[PDB]
């Protein structure tokens, strides 16, 4: 899954892309 | 009309057999199986073979055939009565290579009886298969998928295409740069509309592809009847959507277009209409086939054609002629020993995709893992300049129409040589003659000089006043003259001849360089007791001189 | 569709900072 | 002998390098990286100060990627000498991607990489990427991943000077402007300290030499135990990827999957991250088991494998479910290593509940990965159990004695270049309908292997008899048709008289003999292809002579039945033939006796030119156009084989009628001598060839035409020397008669005489002559021309006239008349 099945296969929002960070 | 018999057409020779036929007849299928094996011209031969036809008493059939671009060929086809092959099938497409378009844009064939069958056709649309939907008797709502191939036909042809615009930037003499203004959407920008070629993913796009060919007549066409075409200069892709064709030819009618570049797997593709430019004037040529001649002493003829391209719109032809010094007596060389009369001179293309396929797919690979969920002249003008003395110019140039291929001097400096330019020159465009200083011209071509000569003179050298004297009544005789006083070249040599009044008495004459005259410009000679007459007359490097008129003297 | 590099530019703009992989 | 490693190595478990400098920290102590180290998304690395010279190794591999503020690789790795890759990302060992400050690598210390290879791309400040010799570094086995693009290198990475260095393969070998490469001898195998001081085979990198002369290797070979190397790990202790620990040491050790916190299992002597197949694991977790019974099965999800690395994580699946077929669609620049991490991934299955889709793929050579693979169930990609479309790389299906039911369904297949259609029908059988073909709108015939030769079978053609012009071809090959006539001995049957259309034959110029094979597509199909024969025997005509031809024969058949024959290519050289005219020939005279004949050879001569021939005519010069009055108007100046060697002269011995000399190849130019003065000469320039054996031995002497034609040059011997004019002159008064000047004419004219000049002159100053003009013929009737002349004293010149022009005046002579 990770990233591009996520995310360029399909796209992505702002919360379904803040998953993948330590702070904000 | 001729009811030809149906067959199979193994071969472009046996689909000659049927030319003129109008009607094809016989319960087994029309079947075209033609491969193309080192060689060119399948359409005209197929054409020239099946162009009669207009009705197919049984079915259709192409398949295994190579180099086929289209079936466009048969130009008078309406009716195909569909007698099949199998029970359900009455239009058979199957497994050709390149094959890209059925039947031409103003064209319609009516499908008496049955349905169409294509597979496997790597070159042809789906979307173009469906053309035929609303000519089939049967009028169906959509071909089921098997009869058309939807996975497989035309899956490396693709035809989603989309029009771009393009507008050349700036042009000169031997480059030009063009743009593309319909912004391609490399990457979904995710913010806004518009923008209507769009990419899904930027890697898949590898730049746009910039074509261009010289043509007269601006009406080439993309593709060609040959499978195999090299006209098109093809450029190198790059991404920026801009390109400077260079090393062009200057006035000459360019044509080109572009094509988008993709991935073997994306599916969008654009291209744009055949565009074309000229590409400004240049140098024009210089002129060609120059030759001067003598008409008389002060008079010389030019002619000229111009038989190479003018790179322009000649505006007039420029001639010039400077007197160039007449030869000068080489003290060297001895004379009355050596006289004068003087003789005078004058491929595969098949762009490979498995780098960036890798390295995209690579890409994808590690973010997954990385990732945590959490000498010449150039101002040619109008000009005479007449001498000092007045009686020749030593320099003459003048402006002609470009009509004017001949033209003639008058009053030159008679026997001498001169050099002569015939140069053309071409109109200048705005953004030379109202945005650019006078440096640079260019506008005019180079020139080759033609020497040429005139004719030496009507009357030639004379030597005018001639006098004799005897003085001291002791003295030998003497002679008394002034050179001439235009004298062609220089004097090199005085001949003073005289004869004795006596029968069996011949004229002999004397011989001497054209000095020993500075003292009182009179030369002695001595003589005998008798009656005589004397005539002078002048040599010169132009050559021998007239005599005068006769002298008398009785010596004593 | 985020993918290469406008994925990776689109990261760096939001969270200003990633998580461990094998703390 | 027993083998120490330099320093008491410590591990420590796989590291990422992540967000900030400070936890570089963690990487202190390190000797090896017991799993993978990856150093990333660093956004500024410029504070960090301390490098790690106590880093060797690395089991598994190497990533970089989004390092910026960084520009010396050095920087962390000071001397990291081998990396072993157990375990590879995506088959590569090193990866460098992505990182826009990085300009220096500084591997000067690292020395072998032990399996998969390298990925160095888009860094655009790199440079030198390019000119290190990574086949030097790879395993001696398959090398070809290496990968080395975007890295600036358009025009300004061209500073990458390296020192000054050694230079091999046209270019230097060096890690950055000052660290030239390191190679070493085969005996070596890269392992050597420097080009010549070479460690012991057991160790990998390289070792440290003791004051005492002891080595000490860089890192072991093979295992190694208590700081010492060996061949494998002592009893009651397990390997583990560089050392032996005990069970209870394995059983803590841990490794990263994608996901997946893995730890080690101590069985057979291995710290195995999980059990091969086969086994289970005890639910405690300390040992490997049978399960019950060879059944360990498990089941597994499908989904889309688009990289070898996601295909790890399938990796003891026995079963694959999902209404989703299983797609295979992985891509790579080569197949260089994908099939020993296919295998690994999936190897385990053996039924599929799914269907399957291979397409897209680069680099895939066959499917023999589905090792246990037997039913695939064609639950769907409806109607289609087996999908394959577009593979440029696929050459074969499964193994020879591997057999799948597709239990519904059928199959699809297009566009796979290399996929030979006599390997599609293997699968006729293996359809649960078992139908005898199949259906034409399922597979192509074009479509599938229409550029891979795959199948058919060998033809043998040779040559019989050749010619100047023209050959003529066998093919040695039998060819039974229809019923086989007899079996056996390479029958090469066709199973039709109809079928068997005949042998075609192609033929083109090649100088050097390497040409490949006539192209599928349409132009460079430069073969000059001829129709098909039945018989199999052919004549080439029309051939240049000796040039190298190269020639091939294939078969066909109606509607490409696959049962198909082919030749390799071959080579064969025309006769010479007849050599071409010497080229450029100039003709100048040197005097008035020799002629200077230049000329060359820029054309092709066929054979080898043996002999060059010169020869030389006489050409009688033109004489007395008595059409014109010399007189009134005088010519001043003038204007322009079977044989055997040695020349013909002259009566009197003065010049060569004809001329002819043998000349050896070299000559370029050539000059007569004691030619004939002012006359014209014909030149010929022949060039001739060796005779072939044939030509003499078994011909008779006809034709022949060893030597080129001929082309005649035509030049003049300029105008003789200054002498030859009129001789023995005289003049005396013929008494108040006419004064009589006499002479003789000249014995050597420079052409016939033409026209005579008396010029006479009196002896008073200042004069100049009355030359006469006297028109030969007549000249000598009266033994003297006469003169009138007057009282006085005069001086007497006389001059002769030819075809050549003026001569010159005789001397002059003084006679006194009253
Ligand atoms: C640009 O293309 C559009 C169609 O996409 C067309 O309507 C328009 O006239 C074009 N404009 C120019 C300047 O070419
Ligand atoms: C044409 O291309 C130039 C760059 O080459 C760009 O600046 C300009 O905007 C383009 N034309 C239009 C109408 O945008
Ligand atoms: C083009 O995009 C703008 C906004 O960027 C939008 O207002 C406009 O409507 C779009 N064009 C058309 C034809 O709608
Ligand atoms: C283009 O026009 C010229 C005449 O101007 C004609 O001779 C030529 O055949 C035309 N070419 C095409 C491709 O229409
Ligand atoms: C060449 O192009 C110009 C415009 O650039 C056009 O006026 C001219 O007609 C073209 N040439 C021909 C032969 O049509
Ligand atoms: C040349 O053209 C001019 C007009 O430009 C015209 O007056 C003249 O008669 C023409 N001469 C010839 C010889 O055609
Ligand atoms: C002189 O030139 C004119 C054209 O200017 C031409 O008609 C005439 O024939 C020429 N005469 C000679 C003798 O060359
Ligand atoms: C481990 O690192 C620390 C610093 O964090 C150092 O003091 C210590 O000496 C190191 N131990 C070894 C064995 O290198
Ligand atoms: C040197 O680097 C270490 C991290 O490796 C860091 O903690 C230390 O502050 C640095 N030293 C200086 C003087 O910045
Ligand atoms: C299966 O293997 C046996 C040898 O074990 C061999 O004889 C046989 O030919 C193989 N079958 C096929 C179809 O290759
Ligand atoms: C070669 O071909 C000839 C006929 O052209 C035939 O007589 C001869 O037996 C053939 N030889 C071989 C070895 O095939
Ligand atoms: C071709 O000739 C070789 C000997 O040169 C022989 O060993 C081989 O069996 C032959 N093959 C065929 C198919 O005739
Ligand atoms: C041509 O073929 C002959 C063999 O007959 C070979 O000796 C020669 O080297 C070939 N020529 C070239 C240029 O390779
Ligand atoms: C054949 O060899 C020559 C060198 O003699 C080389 O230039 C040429 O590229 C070679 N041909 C092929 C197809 O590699
Ligand atoms: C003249 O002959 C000499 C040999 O003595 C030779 O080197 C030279 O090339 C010849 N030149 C010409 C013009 O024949
Ligand atoms: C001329 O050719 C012969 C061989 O026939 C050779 O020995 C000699 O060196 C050659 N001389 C020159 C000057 O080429």
């Amino acid at each position: 899954q990770g990233i591009v099945e996520r995310c360029c296969k399909k796209s992505c929002d702002m919360k379904a892309l803040r998953e993948y960070c330590s702070v904000v | 009309d001729k009811e030809c018999s149906s067959g199979l057409i193994d071969s472009l020779e046996r689909a000659r057999e049927f030319h003129g036929c109008t009607i094809i007849t016989g319960t087994e299928p029309l079947t075209i199986s033609i491969k193309r094996e080192s060689g060119a011209h399948v359409m005209d031969e197929l054409k020239y073979g099946l162009a009669a036809v207009h009705k197919i008493q049984s079915s259709l059939m192409v398949h295994l055939t190579y180099g086929l671009k289209s079936l466009k060929f048969f130009q008078s086809l309406t009716e195909i009565s569909g007698d099949p092959d199998a029970d359900k099938y009455a239009l058979y497409v199957l497994d050709n290579r390149d094959l890209d378009e059925l039947w031409g844009p103003n064209q319609t064939v009516f499908i008496r009886k049955g349905g169409v069958f294509f597979h496997f056709n790597p070159k042809l649309c789906v979307s173009t298969i469906n053309q035929l939907l609303p000519m089939l008797a049967s009028k169906p709502k959509f071909f089921e998928k098997s009869d058309v191939g939807a996975d497989s036909n035309g899956n490396r042809g693709s035809c989603g295409t989309a029009v771009l615009n393009v507008t050349l930037q700036s042009v000169g003499a031997n480059s030009a740069m063009l743009n593309v203004t319909t912004k391609v959407e490399i990457g979904e920008p995710q913010k806004p509309s518009n923008a209507t070629i769009v990419f899904k993913d930027p890697r898949a796009f590898i730049g746009f592809v910039f074509y261009h060919m010289i043509d007269p007549y601006g009406n080439s066409t993309k593709s060609s009847d040959d499978p195999c075409d090299d006209r098109w200069k093809v450029s190198s892709p790059e991404k920026s959507g801009v390109m400077v064709l260079s090393n062009l030819i200057p006035y000459t009618n360019y044509s080109y277009y572009v094509r988008t570049m993709a991935i073997s797997s994306e599916l969008t593709n654009a291209e744009s209409d055949v565009k074309n430019f000229r590409t400004n004037p240049g140098r024009p040529s210089k002129v060609t086939e120059v030759v001067a001649t003598a008409i008389s002493d002060s008079k010389i003829n030019v002619t000229w054609s111009y038989l190479d391209k003018p790179y322009g719109v000649l505006t007039r032809y420029f001639i010039k002629a400077k007197l160039i010094n007449r030869p000068t007596r080489n003290n060297n060389r001895d004379y009355c020993t050596e006289p004068l009369v003087k003789a005078m001179e004058n491929s595969s293309q098949e762009y490979d995709d498995r780098k960036v396929q890798a390295g995209m797919e690579f890409e994808n690979a590690l973010q997954n893992f990385i990732f945590v969920p959490n000498d010449d002249e150039n101002t040619y003008k109008d000009e005479e300049d007449l001498s000092s003395n007045k009686q020749f110019y030593e320099v003459f140039a003048k402006e002609l129409p470009p009509n004017q291929t001949h033209f003639v001097f008058e009053k030159l400096r008679h026997f001498t040589r001169y050099a002569i330019f015939v140069v053309a020159c071409r109109e200048e465009i705005p953004s030379e003659k109202l945005r650019d200083t006078s440096f640079k011209k260019s506008l005019c071509s180079d020139y080759d000089t033609v020497f040429q000569t005139t004719k030496r003179k009507k009357f030639a050298d004379i030597v005018m006043d001639l006098k004799v004297d005897l003085e001291h009544a002791e003295s030998p005789v003497r002679v008394r003259w002034t050179p001439p006083v235009d004298p062609n070249g220089e004097i090199v040599t005085y001949e003073v001849a005289y004869k004795l009044q006596k029968p069996d008495q011949v004229e002999e004459k004397k011989c001497i360089p054209a000095a020993d005259f500075n003292q009182t410009a009179g030369y002695l000679i001595k003589l005998n007791e008798g009656l005589y007459s004397f005539r002078v007359r002048a040599n010169s490097i132009a050559g021998y001189g007239d005599f005068t008129e006769v002298e008398h003297i009785k010596v004593e | 569709t985020l993918c290469s590099e406008k994925l990776n530019e689109v990261l760096s703009m939001v969270c200003e900072e990633y998580n461990p992989v094998i703390p």
